[PDB]
């Protein structure tokens, strides 16, 4: 299985340093080059480099030259890129990629290592019940939701009654206001089920280690 | 760099039909030795991107042979002939006919549904998050389809804007809609000067607003 085989996600405050590795096996590693693409949350795929293994010098584009650097020890396979004095912009899913020498394209992609950079400490989610105040049946369906604010890290789980209850259940994305992340999940049930029927919101922080069952009372 | 652009970012596909995606270059891509080096990407929802298609119309070590490439110099087409359910994803262009390498946007495959209008619901503050200060309303645009809706949160007539944070879900594998929400979060004295709110949505289905409400 020619892979390039990459490290585990990585959580760092400002200034601090990450060196990311890639294992390539299978493969002649002085025949190709070893690429950096870096993704960013909604940014786009972004080249960042290049690492010659005949030479072994690298290639930088201009936008991360100085402070990401790149090492090889071509011995052990093992390609690198290190940051230093991590800002908070870095928070992206960096790759390693073969580029091929007479056709130029990237054919082996590495899974990503995910980097985080923030100042927040492990905080436990608030986690709060969304019933509707008498907000009468508009059709028959009530959704309820539950709203876990003020969390970090990610990530947090929400199931309703034990998982019992997946069919009517929307979780959205977090969003992280102020540092601390935010995300609430809504189930839908036929009127009937619920207020007669409990229904449960389940949320754990396995960070944190904090498991929050929350009841949806009537109002 | 050599701007690569790609229309349209989102493309909606009946299973079984063919698409055809467009890609374009802030330069030529015929390198200086009659080559041509756009190549496209497929990535899957978290997961890696994967050569399909290189040097224009060359396909890669297994992709499949519905794929086809076209285009010269600056506009390159990617064109799939009846596509199957897994050619959805995030499909990027290339070029490496320019130092440095540089990416496209990608255009993604969408499943096509029947319009439909977001289920709107609207929550208040719950004592709890009271008796300690904010208070977060929420509304939860639940179930549409396309996905460009809008959200206005209207405070007692007037307008709000620092606040809402919304956040959106992936075409959902059921029944291919969407569903976003929006939480006001205001403070509990911000909140206790008010008394009408109400959430309003404009979506491509109903000329009128869908907006709902309480009353503090
Ligand atoms: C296009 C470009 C871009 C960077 C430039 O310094 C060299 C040229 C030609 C060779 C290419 C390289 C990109 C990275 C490639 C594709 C490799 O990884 C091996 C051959 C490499």
């Amino acid at each position: 299985q020619i892979q390039l085989v990459q490290s585990g996600p990585e959580l760092k405050k400002p200034g601090e340093t990450v060196k990311i590795s890639c294992k390539a096996s299978g493969y002649a590693f002085t025949n190709y080059g070893v690429n950096w693409v870096k993704e960013a949350p909604g940014k786009e795929l972004k080249w960042m480099g290049w690492i010659n293994i005949y030479t072994g010098e690298p290639t930088y584009v201009d936008d991360f030259k100085g402070r990401f650097a790149f090492s090889l020890e071509t011995s052990a396979s093992t390609a690198y890129l290190e940051i230093n004095n991590l800002k908070n912009e870095d928070t992206a899913t960096y790759f390693c990629t073969r580029g091929d020498y007479v056709n130029w394209y990237f054919d082996v992609w590495g899974a990503g290592t995910t980097v985080t950079v923030s100042s927040a400490k492990t905080t436990p989610p608030s986690v709060y019940p969304l019933a509707p105040g008498s907000a009468a049946q508009t059709n028959s369906m009530v959704t309820l939701g539950c709203l876990v604010k003020g969390y970090f890290p990610e990530p947090v789980t929400v199931t309703w009654n034990s998982g019992s209850l997946s069919s009517g259940v929307h979780t959205f994305p977090a969003v992280l206001q102020s540092d601390l992340y935010t995300l609430s999940s809504s189930v839908t049930v036929p009127s009937s089920p619920r207020p007669s029927e409990t229904v449960t919101c389940n949320v754990a922080h396995p960070a944190s280690s904090t498991k929050v069952d929350k009841k949806i009372v009537p109002r | 760099d050599v701007v690569m652009t790609q229309i349209p970012l989102s493309l909606p596909v009946n299973l079984g039909d063919q698409a055809s995606i467009s890609c374009r270059s802030s330069q030529s891509l015929i390198h200086s030795n009659g080559n041509t080096y756009l190549h496209w990407y497929l990535q899957k929802p978290g997961q890696s991107p994967k050569l399909l298609m290189y040097k224009v119309s060359n396909r890669f070590y297994g992709v499949p042979d519905r794929f086809s490439g076209s285009g010269s110099g600056t506009d390159f087409t990617l064109k799939i002939s009846r596509v199957e359910a897994e050619d959805l994803g995030i499909y990027f262009c290339s070029q490496s006919s320019h130092v440095p390498p540089t990416f496209g946007g990608g255009t993604k495959l969408e499943i096509k549904r029947a319009d439909a209008a977001p289920t709107v619901s609207i929550f208040p503050p719950s004592s709890e998050q009271l008796t300690s200060g904010g208070a977060s309303v929420v509304c939860f645009l639940n179930n549409f389809y396309p996905k460009d809706i809008n959200v206005k949160w209207k405070i007692d007539g007037s307008e709000r804007q620092n606040g809402v944070l919304n956040s959106w879900t992936d075409q959902d594998s059921k029944d291919s809609t969407y569903s976003m929400s929006s939480t006001l979060t205001l403070t509990k004295d911000e909140y206790e000067r008010h008394n009408s709110y109400t959430c309003e949505a404009t979506h491509k289905t109903s000329t009128s607003p869908i907006v709902k409400s309480f009353n503090r």
